[PDB]
Parts: C-alpha cells; structure tokens; sequence
RNA sequence: CAGCUUGUUGGUGGGGUGACGGCCUACCAAGGCGACGACGGGUAGCCGGCCUGAGAGGGUGUCCGGCCACACUGGGACUGA
RNA sequence: AGAAGCACCGGCCAACUACGUGCCAGCAGCCGCGGUAAUACGUAGGGUGCGAGCGUUGUCCGGAAUUACUGGGCGUAAAGAGCUCGUAGGUGGUUUGUCGCGUUGUUCGUGAAAUCUCACGGCUUAACUGUGAGCGUGCGGGCGAUACGGGCAGACUAGAGU
RNA sequence: CUGGGCAGUAACUGACGCUGAGGAGCGAAAGCGUGGGGAGCGAACAGGAUUAGAUACCCUGGUAGUCCACGCCGUAAACG
RNA sequence: UCGAAGGUGGGAUCGGCGAUUGGGACGAAGUCGUAACAAGGUAGCCGUACCGGAAGGUGCGGCUGGAUC
C-alpha cells in the first residue's frame, strides 16, 4: 500500500514539474512541510501554503517556471529507502551535482543542506538529492 | 530446566555489503536463585563466571512482567 | 532486485571453466610419446596436420601438435608439452616444445627461432 | 644500456629535430627506410606513440626508466606534464647542456659519465643525479686543462642559459636556483600526450 | 582552421535484381577547438564524397558547450538509442581519457581534462550520440543561479569559484 | 546432507583443578540445538600484508613480523615456575 | 681499446617490399591466411618496439555494467510461478509525550613494528634505509543532539474491515 | 441451498494494512481405478481410392474414450 | 575402571573396471524419404494419448507467434 510518504513528495513534484502544471496538491504532515521551506530557501520553489481539506490539513505547492518554459527543479531523487536506509558522516557529506546541487540531509538540529551540515560539523541521514 | 531461565536477545546491525540494517537473535542462558520467570517478561541480565557448561548469564531483575 | 532479496539469496558470479586440464598446475610437463601419426583439420583448411599422443607424467593422455616442418619423434622419444590450442584440430590443446630432451631444434631456421629452438650460428 | 646508434634516424621517424641544428635532417624531413616517403596512416596511438619517443631520444632515457618517472608525476600535485618535465630536466646531464659546456646531449651524458663532476664536494659519474635546490654543479680540479673543456670556455655564448640555473666566472660551477615550472622549458614536444600514451 | 575528425566508415550496401549496390557513410565531428561541437552523419557513393557531406552537416549543427577553463562544470550521463556515456571532470593536469568514438566530441568541443566511459553499446554513431546528449545536460554555474533566484557564491561550491578566475584573470 | 543429542541440557551433595565449569561421579528434573542452516560431506593453517582495480570489490597468505598446530604413525604420563 | 641481443612488422597494435612456395610445406589469441603475381607461410633486405634482456606457456585481477551494493535485467532477445490463500520474515498512514538502542557530534583507551601515501635525511644516484605525520573504514568507556528509523504509553479517521 | 462484487449513507472499530521463502487449496483437455450409460462423434483398427511407395490427407465402417457417480493425475501457446 | 594398536561382524558413503546396452555430439562428396520455412502443397506450434522404417500421422482441448467473411 502507502508506504513512503516522503518518495511520494518527490514523485508528484516531478510529475507536474514534467507536466508544467502552476501548482500541486497534496496530503500534509510535518516532514513534509519542512522539506518544502528547504526548497524555497533554495529556490526551487516559489511560495507555499496551507489549505484545510476534509480531514486533516492540505499542502499546496506553487511551482516556478522561467521567462520561458524552462524547468526550476532539473530533477528529484529519494535516496533513503524505506527497504534501505543512507545515513552519512559530517567528513562524506554528499556532494550532488559537483555542488551546483543540494541533499536534504536530516540533522539532529532539523533539516539543514549540505552546505549548512558542513559548516555546522553535524551528519545525519539523506532524505533526497533534489538538484 | 529448574533455576535456570532462556532469554532470546536480538541485535540490530549494519550489512557488511549491502548496507541494510539486519535483524538477528539470539538465545542465552541465565541463573536464578528463585525460580519466578513465566514466558513474557521483559528481563535485564549482566554476564558472569562460567555457571555451567552453557550458562554465563544471570537474571538481575524484571520489569513490565508476564501479561 | 529487493535489497532484501539479495540478503536472503545473494549474488555468485559464474564458475569458471578450467581452460587447460592434464598439466595440473604446471606450465609444462613431459611425457612419453607413443603414436607418432598425422591428422586431417576441419571442413575448410585442408591440410595434412602433424601430430602426437604424449601420455604425460600426470598419468593422462593427451593430444599434442608438432609444430615447425620436420621432426624425429618414432615411438618412446621423451618430448616436454606446453599449453597452447591448435584451432583447425578440433580435439589438441597442446603444443611440442621444439628444442627439448628428445625433439630437435627445426633446421635452417634463421627467423624467430627461439621458437622452434635454434642456435644462432656456428 | 644506451643507444648508441644513429641519431637523425631517430630525428627523421618522429619527424622533428631532436638535436640541436642538423645538416643531415632537412635534407629528408621524412622517415628512414626503403618505405621512406609513403603516406602514413595517422592513428590516434600514433601520435601517442611516437610523443613519448620524442621525449626518450631528447634525453636517452630507457623505458623502465621513463616509466618510473611517470610514476611519480603522476603522483605529485600541479599537474603530470609539467612535473615529467621537471623531473626529467633535473638531470645532471640535461645540466650540463643547458650551462653550455657540452655541444650535444651525447657528451653531455659522457662528461657526467666518466667522472668530471662533483656537485657537493661529491664525486659523481651518474647521469641520472637529479639535482635539488641550490646544489653547486663543480668540474674537478684535476679535469681542467682538458680539451673537452677549454672548448666550452670562449663558446658559452651562442646557446641561451636557461633563468633557473646560472653559470659564473674561472670556476666552470654552475648553481642551481629552482626546479624549472614550464616556460624556460625548450619546446619541440608537446606535453598531454606523454601522459595520455600510459592511460591506455 | 576548425578541427575536424572522421570517426568511422562503413561500406553499407543494399541488394537489388542484379546483384549489390553499394554505399559509404563517414560520422564526422567539427569542432571550434574553444567551446563548440557539431555531430554530421553525411553518406554517398564514393568516400571522399561522403565525408564532404559530413562536415557540411556538422558545420550545421552547432551546440554550445559549457567550460570552465579546460575541464566541465559537473558530471552528467546521456542516453542515446542504446548508448550511455558517463562525463566526469578531471584535474587540469590530467588529459582526455575516453574511448575512440567520445574523444572525437571531447577534443573538439576544447575539453582538455575529462574522463569519459562507455557504459551501453559499444557502436560508435550511438556513443557520439549519447556523448552529445550529456553535453546537453550541462548547465553554466551563472545560468543555475537565474534559475534559483540566489547568488553565485551559495550555489556553486568554494571549489570552482576560484577555479573560474585562474583562467582569464 | 533434514532431525541431531542421554553426561546430552539444567539442579543439589561430594570428588578434581593453578582456576570457573558435566571437567568427573551418584541420585533427581526432562530438557538443549535447528530453515537466521543443527547433524553431515568437500576443502583450508589464520592475520598484518601481497597482486589487481577509478573505487567498491575479486584472487591470494610467498620473503619479513605476530599467533596457532605438529616433530617416523598412534596413544600416555613423568620432571619442573 | 675487452663488451648486443631478442621478438614483431594483415586488423586489434607501433612497423613492407622482393624472391622461393602453389589448399602443399606450413601459420594462428580471435576471424581467418596459402588452390601460379601471398604486405598473414620460408628466406633476404628494410622497418618498429624494447634492450642484458626479449619472447612462449601456466596462474590470478582488469577490460566484463558478462552476478550489476557502488552498477543490469524479465510483452516479443535468457527470464513473471497456472492461480489464489496463508506461516516465519521484510515493510508501514496522520499526531502528542518520553527513553537515546540505530543515527550523529566530541573526547580519552586501543587499532604493534615492518609494508603503503606524504615530507625531509643518509648510502656517488636509484632500488634500499632511517625519522616525523597521515592511514588503521573499526571496537570499547564517559559526556552532548532528538530531525529521522525503532522500542514504550496514548490520541485521530483519510488506508483497511464492519 | 450458497460465495463474491459495485454505488450511496457516514452509524461503528481505530492502522487491525500490503506482499509473502517453505507450505496448503483450486486447477482446460488427454489419461488412470471401481461401477454405471453409450444416440452421435471418433484415436487404435480394417477395407477402398490416390501415389514411385501412402503405416497419411479424401471416403465407407468402426473399439477405447467423449457422458454420469466417487477417487487419482496436476500438465497446456494454463497467454494480455 | 578407563585405555592405543589388533580381531570379528552387519550397514553408510565416494571413485576405478565390466560382456552387453541406451541415447548425445561431430565427421565425407553414403542410403531411404520430404516433416518445417510461401496457404511449404493437409495452416503451424503447445500438453496428453495411441500408432508407424524414419521424419511424423490421427483423436480431444487450447494459442495466433495463421487465415476467412
Ligand atoms: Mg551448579
Ligand atoms: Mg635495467
Ligand atoms: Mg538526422
Ligand atoms: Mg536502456
Ligand atoms: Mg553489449
Ligand atoms: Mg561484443
Ligand atoms: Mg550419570
Ligand atoms: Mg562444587
Ligand atoms: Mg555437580
Ligand atoms: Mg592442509
Ligand atoms: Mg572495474
Ligand atoms: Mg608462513
Ligand atoms: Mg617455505
Ligand atoms: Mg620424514
Ligand atoms: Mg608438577
Ligand atoms: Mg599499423
Ligand atoms: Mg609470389
Ligand atoms: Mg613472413
Ligand atoms: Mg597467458
Ligand atoms: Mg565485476
Ligand atoms: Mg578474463
Ligand atoms: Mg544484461
Ligand atoms: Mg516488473
Ligand atoms: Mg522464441
Ligand atoms: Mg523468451
Ligand atoms: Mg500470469
Ligand atoms: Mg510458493
Ligand atoms: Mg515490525
Ligand atoms: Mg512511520
Ligand atoms: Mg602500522
Ligand atoms: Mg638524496
Ligand atoms: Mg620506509
Ligand atoms: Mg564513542
Ligand atoms: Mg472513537
Ligand atoms: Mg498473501
Ligand atoms: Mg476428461
Ligand atoms: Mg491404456
Ligand atoms: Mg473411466
Ligand atoms: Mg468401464
Ligand atoms: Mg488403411
Ligand atoms: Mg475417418
Ligand atoms: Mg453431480
Ligand atoms: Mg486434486
Ligand atoms: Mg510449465
Ligand atoms: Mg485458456
Ligand atoms: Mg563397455
Ligand atoms: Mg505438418
Ligand atoms: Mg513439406
Ligand atoms: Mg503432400
Ligand atoms: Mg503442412
Ligand atoms: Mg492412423
Ligand atoms: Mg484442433
């Protein structure tokens, strides 16, 4: 059934960023309301927001596209599985992209990039590479 | 088996190859003084001298017992 | 396939094939000669093949090629086989090393002639 | 071992002068042989090939010998080209032909060779010495008044002296500023090549 | 004065009433030396016809190739037909380390420090194909940041910031 | 190779040992291991290392250095720290 | 002045002509070469690669992303069990609190010497050798962090069942 | 006599979910065991024609089997 | 008491040899057919049954990786 809530994430930003949809829709909770502020901070997305669904609460995502149609987000990728899990040390931080990327690493002082992990010394586990 | 109780350990540990955390048990032999250990209870050990020929446990307490 | 597949049933690469038997660890071995004859290649690439069925000192019996023209093996001469498989025979993976206890060096070689063993000049 | 052979035969193959001015090179630019002025085929490996053989002959440097000097290029930090060349340079008898006592590279290799150098106060007859920084190059005091000698004395003018060694006066000693970066280098090969022949 | 490299000829053929009609194609690569590319099929009767087709199609075909000073800016990896080319920058001492049919792209294109591998088929009008399919995923560090909305200076690393500056000073 | 184990798994009283201990002995309880591979068959001294490889891995255990085992084959004590 | 050889020269793979030979003699790692003009067999000349060595065989790793964790596949190429039910096992939605086993930070003990990479020093250079630092992916003890996984004690209705 | 499915109401329980090595059940047709039944069709069989031959195609016949009851077999291009 | 070697006994397991015999692979330019590839001259393959020098033939069910309107 469901499992993987946070893959889930990932899958439909990419299957609207490949589509050129203005914005998604999904269901809310707080792992994934605190991925989201990484990806604005980053500027992948533009600003999100909160609505109120029928039961529980809703996570709308605007999207952001440039003069053109040319893609913000140049991919996403879930690197900790549910059947397989990566965690990694302050000294082997993941390095996505050469550094033009960015891993949402998963620190015990909240969800930092890999820039912000290094220079603040901490590990932790690598939710995704999104790139 | 008459002041001596089973208690079935389990470890959690990284895969030297594939890197997914494997769960595995085990199964050691711990003393009583006093024979007051049903099947259940949550127990805490501590190793000692050798006690037999496959005994080198010993029951310390229980918590949270047989329910 | 299924990470958890691969901690039940794990991966095993394929078993190699022994690619040259009856010499059993040795890079050469000798042996005893008998049945100095001469054999027919396959359907193209007619020719008249000179061969030998040497029964080595591993207690086997193998089938080696002379190689170079001309050659004095009759019965019991003591040749030393090398590894090495002739193509248009179908069953020989041995070769005579020329320039050995009981096979001559091939004459008036004056090219190459390390193999086939030849001094140089006298 | 060394060559010991012909020396434009191996300047007309790889179809540069190796040496310094040659009468018998550009009279036939081209390859030796019977199949001398036939068109060849340039293949990748070729050119691979024959830009490390420029810069065997340039030196006379064996191939177990050029190959350990790879090893160690490869190894250090900058980059793999400027540092085989540095570490082929500093050879004791690559010295003496850029002081300009020696008319070739093969007496340059000789005069090391027999024994007419010190460098430390240390009698030398290697010619794979590689010198460090601010090593003294000395001729021996016996080895004055010798023909080889006296010859490279009104002669230290026609060939430049490199900027990172420096020759002075009566005492034919030569001293040794820096290990030599890339641009007092002398160019008839160009350097990637030598280290994409060993990456195959 | 552009570089051009025929990578390969083959004499295709095609069989008709009397008997065979044969053909030459040559895969011809042109590039500026500096930071352009252009891949040309081109095929006719005769060989050096055929590679007369090859560079006019290529000088046609032109793509930009992003640099920084002899090496790429990250790795990627293309997919062809069933070709697959993994693109890996190098240090600048190192030179082009790729197979036969991806140098012929790397060394025109001005790429003096890559280190290329074939991964798919190993023909070699798909292993140009897939080669300039991963040129095609390489982006500029000066155009990810129009696309983030941030500086240069938080979106590239500290690395080839300063690796930049080495070349035109 | 799918059922192995009866001093086998545990307890008490003695004996033994440099020392804990079915290590041994008498009685009493009926257990102990196993599909996470018990019992069996094939092979092998182990390691720092060595060779290869972009790394991960793969093969190997030769000099040197640590440890183990054996001294014509099989068993046994004695002397002594 | 006392001191040079060995293999190779059709493609892979650097390096070609002449004569003898005529499916013969023979070559060869592959696929192929030789049937009267052979750059592939034998010789001579020439050439290339090395050089006190050069080649052949045996053995292992690479190339082989042809056991794939890094790093593959399964409509027709090799490959979805005939189909379901279920045991051990693997996996798990939203949310509050807590323990700190996994994870992660830091520090002491240990990870012998030699070999290995770095930097200097000593044998005329180099191999070799000495010293200093890294390495030793780990493991044990103390003290921090709680985002995520998990254990414990609850709550919720979107999945599931009635 | 009896199994499943779908839609609506949102009354109820409150993660009870998914998959599932071994295992167990079901499983076209042919076949096999005991006993029934047997119109038509029809392997084996026989005769005729065709043909160099015709152990086949085509034709007239025709036994098992196809059908029923209770068991076994457990295979199919069991396929989208 | 325990106890190595030795002696007797019935089993377990891994290999050599064996008159004779079953198939498999490859050889040459052998003998008898023509089953498959075209509607391959009766559309082909799959499981099963019986039969026949040999391929194969026919029954029952199935597939299109064949047709037909
Ligand atoms: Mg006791
Ligand atoms: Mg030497
Ligand atoms: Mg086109
Ligand atoms: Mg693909
Ligand atoms: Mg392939
Ligand atoms: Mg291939
Ligand atoms: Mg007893
Ligand atoms: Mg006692
Ligand atoms: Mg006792
Ligand atoms: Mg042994
Ligand atoms: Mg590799
Ligand atoms: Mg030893
Ligand atoms: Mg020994
Ligand atoms: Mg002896
Ligand atoms: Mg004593
Ligand atoms: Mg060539
Ligand atoms: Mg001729
Ligand atoms: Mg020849
Ligand atoms: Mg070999
Ligand atoms: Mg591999
Ligand atoms: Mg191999
Ligand atoms: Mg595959
Ligand atoms: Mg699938
Ligand atoms: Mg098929
Ligand atoms: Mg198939
Ligand atoms: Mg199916
Ligand atoms: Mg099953
Ligand atoms: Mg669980
Ligand atoms: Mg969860
Ligand atoms: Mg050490
Ligand atoms: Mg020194
Ligand atoms: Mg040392
Ligand atoms: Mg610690
Ligand atoms: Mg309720
Ligand atoms: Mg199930
Ligand atoms: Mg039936
Ligand atoms: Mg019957
Ligand atoms: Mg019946
Ligand atoms: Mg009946
Ligand atoms: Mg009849
Ligand atoms: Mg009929
Ligand atoms: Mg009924
Ligand atoms: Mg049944
Ligand atoms: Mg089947
Ligand atoms: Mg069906
Ligand atoms: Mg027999
Ligand atoms: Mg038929
Ligand atoms: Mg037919
Ligand atoms: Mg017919
Ligand atoms: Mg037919
Ligand atoms: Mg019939
Ligand atoms: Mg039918």
């Amino acid at each position: 059934t469901m499992t993987d809530p946070i893959a889930d994430f990932l899958t439909r930003l990419r299957n609207a960023n490949s589509a050129y949809h203005d914005e998604v829709s999904l269901p809310h909770s707080k792992l994934k309301a605190n991925i989201a502020q990484i990806l604005k901070n980053e500027g992948y997305i533009s600003d999100f927001r909160t609505e109120d669904a029928r039961v529980g609460k809703s996570l709308v995502i605007q999207l952001k596209y440039g003069p053109s149609r040319e893609r913000s987000i140049a991919g996403l990728r879930r690197v900790s599985k549910p059947g397989l899990r990566v965690y990694a040390k302050s000294t082997n931080l993941p390095r996505v992209l050469g550094g033009l990327g960015v891993a949402i690493i998963s620190t015990s002082s909240g969800l930092l990039t890999d820039r912000q992990a290094a220079r603040q010394g901490v590990g932790g586990e690598v939710l995704a590479y999104v790139w | 088996m008459q002041k001596t109780i089973v208690v079935e350990l389990e470890d959690r540990m990284r895969h030297p190859l594939y890197g997914k955390i494997i769960r595995t048990t085990k199964k050691v032999k711990a003393h009583d003084e006093d024979s007051v250990a049903g099947i259940g209870d949550r127990v805490s050990l501590m190793e000692t001298r050798p006690l037999s020929a496959t005994k080198r446990w010993r029951l310390v307490e229980i918590l949270e017992k047989a329910k | 396939p299924t990470i958890q597949q691969l901690v039940r049933k794990g991966r095993r690469d394929k078993i190699s094939k022994v690619k040259t038997a009856a010499l059993k660890g040795s890079p050469q071995r000798r042996g005893v000669c008998t049945r100095v004859y001469t054999t027919t290649p396959k359907k193209p690439n007619s020719a008249l093949r000179k061969v030998a069925r040497v029964k080595l000192t591993s207690q086997v019996e193998v089938t080696a090629y002379i190689p170079g023209e001309g050659h004095n093996l009759q019965e019991h001469s003591m040749v030393l086989v090398r590894g090495g498989r002739v193509k248009d025979l179908p069953g020989v993976r041995y070769k005579i090393i020329r320039g050995s206890l009981d096979t001559q060096g091939v004459k008036n070689r004056k090219q190459a002639r390390s193999r086939y063993g030849a001094k140089k000049e006298k | 071992a060394r060559y010991t052979g012909p020396v434009t035969r191996k300047s007309r193959r790889l179809r540069t002068d190796l040496v310094g001015g040659d009468q018998a090179f550009e009279k036939r630019p081209y390859p030796p042989g019977q199949h001398g002025r036939a068109r060849i085929k340039e293949s990748e490996y070729l050119l691979q090939l024959q830009e490390k053989q420029k810069a065997r002959f340039t030196y006379g440097v064996m191939e177990k010998q050029f190959r350990r000097y790879y090893e160690e290029a490869v190894r250090q930090p900058g980059k793999t080209g400027e540092e085989l060349l540095k570490i082929l340079e500093s050879r004791l008898d690559n010295v003496i032909y850029r002081a300009g006592l020696a008319r070739t590279r093969r007496m340059a290799r000789q005069l090391v060779s027999h024994g007419h150098f010190n460098v430390n106060g240390v009698h030398v007859n290697v010619p794979s010495y590689r010198v460090s920084q601010y090593d003294i190059v000395d001729v021996r005091d016996k080895s004055l008044n010798t023909v080889p000698f006296q010859i490279a004395r009104e002669t230290a003018g026609e060939r430049p002296i490199p900027s990172w060694l420096q020759v002075v006066g009566e005492r034919q000693r030569v001293l040794i500023h820096q290990l030599p970066e890339r641009a007092q280098i002398d160019v008839p090969l160009t350097e990637q090549l030598i280290v994409e022949y060993y990456s195959k | 004065n552009y570089l051009e490299r025929v990578v390969a000829i083959n004499r295709v053929s095609k069989v008709v009433k009397g008997g065979r009609r044969f053909s030459f194609t040559a895969l011809v690569i042109v590039g500026d030396g500096n930071g352009m590319v252009g891949v040309g099929y081109g095929k006719a009767k005769e060989v050096p016809a055929a590679i007369a087709k090859g560079v006019e199609e290529a000088r046609k075909s032109f793509f930009r190739v992003p640099l920084i000073g002899g090496t790429i800016t990250h790795p990627v990896q293309g997919e062809a037909a069933a070709g697959v080319v993994l693109l890996r920058p190098a240090s600048p001492g190192t030179g082009v380390i790729a197979g036969g049919a991806a140098r012929a792209v790397l060394e025109c294109a001005g790429v003096h420090d890559i280190l290329a591998k074939s991964l798919g088929s190993d023909n070699a009008i798909n292993v140009v194909h897939a080669t300039v399919a991963a040129l095609k995923l390489l982006q500029r560090p000066e155009e990810v940041a129009a696309r983030r909305g941030l500086p240069i200076e938080d979106v590239a690393p500290a690395g080839m910031l300063k690796a930049r500056r080495k070349s035109e000073a």
